């Protein structure tokens, strides 16, 4: 992440992220909707954060650093780049959406009244098939990827010492390769709890809690989607095993 | 230290993201609750034993059944949530929570806990339950179920007032080194 974003989403909720006077400005109803907004997109950026370092730190380090067998590196981290592609995009349509509702002289206060038209554009067309069919194949080789993780940790040196060094910051106590796995898994899961929650405070106009009733059914349809298309790969499968 | 990873189920108003939350949080969150829950590794020391404890949520994976099970591999414990305000939670308990852990994390132990302890004796939870023939739901049938599904335990808190939640991390803990 980069620090003018970090600074941006460092507070707690949308309520302590803007100064208090601008906070007072605005009815109790503006700021529960604007707390889940922020929680949304403070997420995103993490949720991206995560992306960056199974591709910077883990996967190019490997590739830098390692004498690993060909199709190994791409075993361990399926789909990271096009999932990194992915959500910078919706992460950088969010930010910009925040940024153009900042008031003049401030880095820092915002209303973002037009969420839904943006998540309709994310969970439909091109954009939505595209995650569909990378979270089908991330989700089917996830298992995969922590086999394949297991194996390496316990039969390489120079791999256990790779990931012993890359992974001692504090930083990075959350995000082991295998904590990246299903963080990233598990983030699919986690906008209809978001988009359902901000819909709640929605109702003051009606343009808007229709956009965000249309965006939390694309969201239900994808997952829907995802979810019947995954069964999981496993390393030296009979075909047998698998028509059977 | 060694690592050890928990992972929470139940059904979606059981408690289990709050659960989380509070118990990871630094200070109690007085200006917003959190929607959802990340992870967390929390240092834990019990009974002279430190350990990294690595918590997860399954709240969103209710309804897909080939997403949940993703969380699962290499889980060390599990707690297993109801709602004491809500006795339909603690019925889904045997018959779709317990066939589905013991399915996919063969041994490994289940704490069961009543969650949202402090509504048992709230006014408004007692009549609104009284309307469709029920009650929050009693120790002895939170005990009695952990018993019949094989439970290492039973245990109660409150994400609200924090009663029994660092009790039920350090007995999970426990549990996760045996
Ligand atoms: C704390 C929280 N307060 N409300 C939440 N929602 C979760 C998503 C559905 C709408 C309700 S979470
Ligand atoms: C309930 C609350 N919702 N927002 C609050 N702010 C004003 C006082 C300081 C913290 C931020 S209190
Ligand atoms: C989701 C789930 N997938 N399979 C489950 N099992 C329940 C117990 C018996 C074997 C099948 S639950
Ligand atoms: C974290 C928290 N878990 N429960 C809380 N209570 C106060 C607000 C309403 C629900 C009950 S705060």
């Amino acid at each position: 992440s980069m620090e003018m974003d970090e600074k941006d989403f460092a507070a707690d909720s949308w309520s302590l992220a803007v100064d208090s006077s601008f906070l007072q400005q605005h009815k109790k109803e503006v700021m529960k909707q604007q707390d889940v907004i922020y929680e949304l997109i403070q997420t995103e950026l993490h949720h991206v954060r995560t992306l960056k370092i199974m591709t910077r730190l883990f996967r190019t380090g490997m590739l830098e650093e390692l004498h690993l067998e060909p199709g190994v590196v791409q075993g361990l981290f399926p789909c990271v780049d096009e999932l990194s592609d992915i959500h910078t995009r919706f992460l950088s349509q969010l930010l910009e959406r925040r940024r153009q509702a900042l008031c003049p002289g401030s880095t820092r206060n915002f209303v973002i009244h037009r969420l839904g038209d943006l998540l309709i554009s994310q969970f439909s067309g091109p954009s939505a098939e595209q995650m569909c069919k990378t979270y089908s194949e991330f989700c089917s080789r996830h298992s995969k990827a922590l086999k394949l993780y297991k194996e390496l940790y316990a039969r390489d040196k120079r791999f256990q010492q790779f990931i012993r060094k890359v992974t001692r910051p504090a930083v990075l106590k959350r995000h082991g390769v295998q904590e990246c796995i299903l963080l990233v898994t598990q983030r699919i899961t986690k906008y209809p709890l978001l988009i359902s929650r901000i819909l709640q405070h929605s109702h003051g106009i009606e343009e808007e809690r229709q956009d965000l009733t249309t965006a939390l059914g694309l969201v239900k349809e994808l997952l829907s989607n995802v979810d019947e298309g995954i069964y999981q790969l496993e390393k030296g499968a009979r075909l047998q095993e698998i028509y059977n | 230290a060694i690592r050890k990873k928990l992972v929470i189920v139940g059904d979606g108003a059981c408690g289990k993201t709050c659960l989380l939350i509070v118990f990871s949080k630094d200070q109690f969150p007085e200006v917003y609750v959190p929607t959802v829950f990340e992870n967390y590794v929390a240092d834990i020391e019990v009974d002279g034993k430190q350990v990294e404890l690595a918590l997860w949520d399954t709240a969103g994976q209710e309804d897909y059944d080939r997403l949940r099970p993703l969380s699962y591999p290499d889980t060390d414990v599990i707690l297993m949530c109801f709602s004491i305000d809500s006795p339909d939670s603690l019925e889904n308990i045997p018959e779709k929570w317990t066939p589905e852990v013991k399915h996919f994390c063969p041994n490994v132990p289940i704490i069961l806990v009543g969650n949202k302890k402090d509504l048992r004796n709230d006014e408004h939870t007692r009549r609104e339950l009284a309307k469709m023939k029920q009650e929050p739901v009693k120790p002895e049938e939170g005990r009695d179920m952990a018993n019949r599904i094989g439970a290492f335990g039973y245990m109660e808190c409150s994400a609200k007032t924090k009663d029994g939640v660092r009790e039920v991390f350090e007995m999970a803990t426990r549990a996760a080194l045996q």
